[PDB]
């Protein structure tokens, strides 16, 4: 039980701080008008475009 | 001028087809029949990704096709309904100029060249945003402002 | 019979060796088609 809890907590920390990295890398593009996010970066960070 | 062919549905006009370069183009969302029989009959091709509906002009007897240009400098252009302001990556129109069922009318530059084709618009407030189909040097693209409903 | 009954995959021998070649080739064609379709779809979504 302790090992399962530790490993699940590590996985949760990994995904949460991956989300944190996503937010940090994405917010400046969502602040800049025009939002010409390259398609490769949209695929990598799994985002939607604001201009359709 | 007068390079526009009417697309008539059974009981009314639904859209407009235009001769650009070597091809006749129509909005693929417009249901109806081409006014000219030689073009209504002509085997006709469909692409829903850009909502565009193409065929090759019988250039032997259609030499009046309009000329085009992929350059989009900032400023004013002509829409058969007033002046369109191309600003940023968008076209803006006076809200009362366009109406549903008028899709397919091209946008002219100051030289009489087709720059883009209106596929629809968006009730934008003090203006209306114009959702169009334009082209780069080699490829077409569709500009769809948010909230644009079908015309 | 002193031997036991055998299943589908057991009797297959060099016929199995053959269907390996045939399935490998045809599935390779399928995989190439899948790669072409995937790259075409990826390029298509880059044009908006
Ligand atoms: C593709 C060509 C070249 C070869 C294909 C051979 C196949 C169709 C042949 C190989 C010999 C055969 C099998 C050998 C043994 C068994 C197990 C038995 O309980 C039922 C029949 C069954 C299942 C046979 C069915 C048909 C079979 C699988």
């Amino acid at each position: 039980s302790v090992a399962s809890f530790v490993l699940l907590s590590m996985v949760g920390v990994a995904v949460g701080m991956c989300m944190c990295a996503r937010r940090r890398c994405i917010t400046p593009y969502e602040l800049t008008p025009g939002a010409t996010v390259p398609f490769l970066l949209s695929l990598i960070c799994c985002i939607r475009t604001a201009k359709a | 001028n007068d390079c526009i062919f009417e697309v008539k549905h059974e009981g009314k006009v639904t859209g407009y087809a235009c001769l650009v370069g070597d091809k006749v183009m129509k909005p693929a969302h417009v249901k109806g029949t081409i006014d000219n029989a030689d073009l209504a009959k002509l085997a006709f091709k469909r692409s829903s990704k850009y909502d565009l509906e193409c065929a090759q002009i019988p250039v032997h007897m259609k030499s009046d096709a309009s000329k085009f240009t992929h350059e989009k400098p900032e400023g004013y252009y002509n829409w058969h309904h007033g002046a369109v302001q191309y600003s940023g990556g968008r076209f803006t129109i006076p809200t009362g100029a366009g109406k549903p069922g008028d899709s397919g009318r091209p946008i002219f530059d100051n030289k009489g060249r087709v720059v883009a084709i209106v596929l629809g618009g968006a009730n934008e407030g003090a203006r209306t945003a114009l959702s169009v189909v334009t082209w780069n040097k080699d490829i077409v693209t569709k500009i769809t402002p948010e909230g644009a409903e079908e015309w | 019979a002193s031997h036991t009954t055998l299943g589908v995959q057991d009797i297959s021998a060099t016929a199995m060796s053959w269907v390996q070649k045939i399935t490998g080739g045809v599935g390779l064609v399928v995989a190439v088609a899948a790669l072409i379709l995937i790259v075409v779809l990826c390029v298509s979504f880059s044009r908006h």
